[PDB]
């Protein structure tokens, strides 16, 4: 069985320019567990990214939270980039703060 | 209440050299409290909540002993299952196991569970009464016979109805300041126009704990599910959770729509309008 | 508190 990840990209706290915060990429619903997740700032890979300990839902699908400290500014664009066996090409989901 | 304690274990085989990658995590309700990762340097069960750090070296020695033993059980299982399913040594395969106990508001035992999967598919699980097994296919039926003869269900039932509940109670007391605290959702609404005639209302719930929540829309006081989108509840990363639900509405008719929020931390259900 | 497993499949 192969199940494709769902991806949500969002901030830990309400996002205000100039205030320290965390950018999250929550990936869920996937199998098998091997997965590549990058957080991007202006299209470039963020180096200091941590993640949760692998766990899974009742339906056996895995989930992981990847996160990095950031300070939102007005011009910086952020995204999460995910690759998995089920994806022919990396999937990019942009952070949309106005959501 | 209600409350639960659950442990999750994942082992992934590594073709070509050495033992599976094994990751074990323990939760009380929606709070992770312990973890073990075979790739980590310590080779000890590690605390993940401040209240479990109250436990002494004997607790940590014991949990480390048990979790390493768990890892070996999965290592053997991966080999056995490869044999059962006539698979080669070339590919990576996964075993997942979860077990735990639920208690009600009185903290008395409600339900226990113990389930196992191979390559993401049901393999064998304890039935609701904790006395027998559900085996999905013939390989798992061979395992069921083995576990019946060895009275595994009886051991697990004793644990789930006894030790699991007793220790859940202990944790709930030791971690009372956070474990027994409910954080009500902090809610607000946003509005966006897609076109001249269509708008989106999004009802947000932030900063809540535990994760269980219901968010729904009504139109003129009646349930509205068409033209709604509900995201999966997601972790904030600080221990709390977030969710939103959106509805598409004709521009100018926003006043007909109301969002309704139910959560343990709200003594009265909550309503938001634009 | 973990249960002793030990029963392999």
């Amino acid at each position: 069985i192969q199940r494709t990840p769902k991806i949500q990209v969002y901030s830990r706290h309400p996002a205000e320019n100039g205030k320290s915060n965390f950018l999250n990429c929550y990936v869920s619903g996937f199998h098998p567990s091997d997965i590549e997740v990058d957080l991007l700032k202006n299209g470039e890979r963020i180096e200091k990214v941590e993640h949760s300990d692998l766990s899974f839902s009742k339906d056996w699908s895995f989930y992981l939270l990847y996160y990095t400290e950031f300070t939102p500014t007005e011009k910086d664009e952020y995204a999460c980039r995910v690759n998995h066996v089920t994806l022919s090409q990396p999937k990019i989901v942009k952070w949309d703060r106005d959501m | 209440g209600s409350h639960s304690m659950r442990y999750f274990f994942t082992s992934v085989s590594r073709p070509g050299r050495g033992e599976p990658r094994f990751i074990a995590v323990g939760y009380v309700d929606d709070t992770q409290f312990v973890r073990f990762d075979s790739d980590a340097a310590s080779q000890r069960m590690e605390p993940r909540a401040p209240w479990i750090e109250q436990e002494g070296p004997e607790y940590w020695d014991g949990e480390t002993r048990k979790v390493k033993a768990h890892s070996q059980t999965h290592r053997v299982d991966l080999g056995t299952l490869r044999g059962y399913y006539n698979q080669s040594e070339a590919g990576s395969h996964t075993v997942q196991r979860m077990y735990g106990c639920d208690v009600g508001s009185d903290w008395r035992f409600l339900r226990g569970y113990h389930q196992y999967a191979y390559d993401g598919k049901d393999y064998i699980a304890l039935k609701e009464d904790l006395r027998s097994w559900t085996a999905a296919d013939m390989a798992a039926q061979t395992t069921k016979h083995k576990w019946e003869a060895a009275h595994v269900a009886e051991q697990l039932r004793a644990y789930l109805e006894g030790t699991c509940v007793e220790w859940l109670r202990r944790y709930l007391e030791n971690g009372k300041e956070t474990l027994q605290r409910t954080d009500a959702p902090k809610t607000h609404m946003t509005h966006h126009a897609v076109s001249d005639h269509e708008a989106t209302l999004r009802c947000w719930a932030l900063s809540f704990y535990p994760a269980e929540i219901t968010l729904t829309w009504q139109r003129d006081g009646e349930d509205q599910t068409q033209d709604t989108e509900l995201v999966e509840t997601r972790p904030a990363g600080d221990g709390t959770f977030q969710k939103w639900v959106a509805v598409v509405v004709p521009s100018g008719q926003e006043q007909r729509y109301t969002c309704h929020v139910q959560h343990e931390g709200l003594p009265k259900p909550l309503t938001l309008r634009w | 508190n973990l249960v002793p497993m030990g029963a392999t499949v």
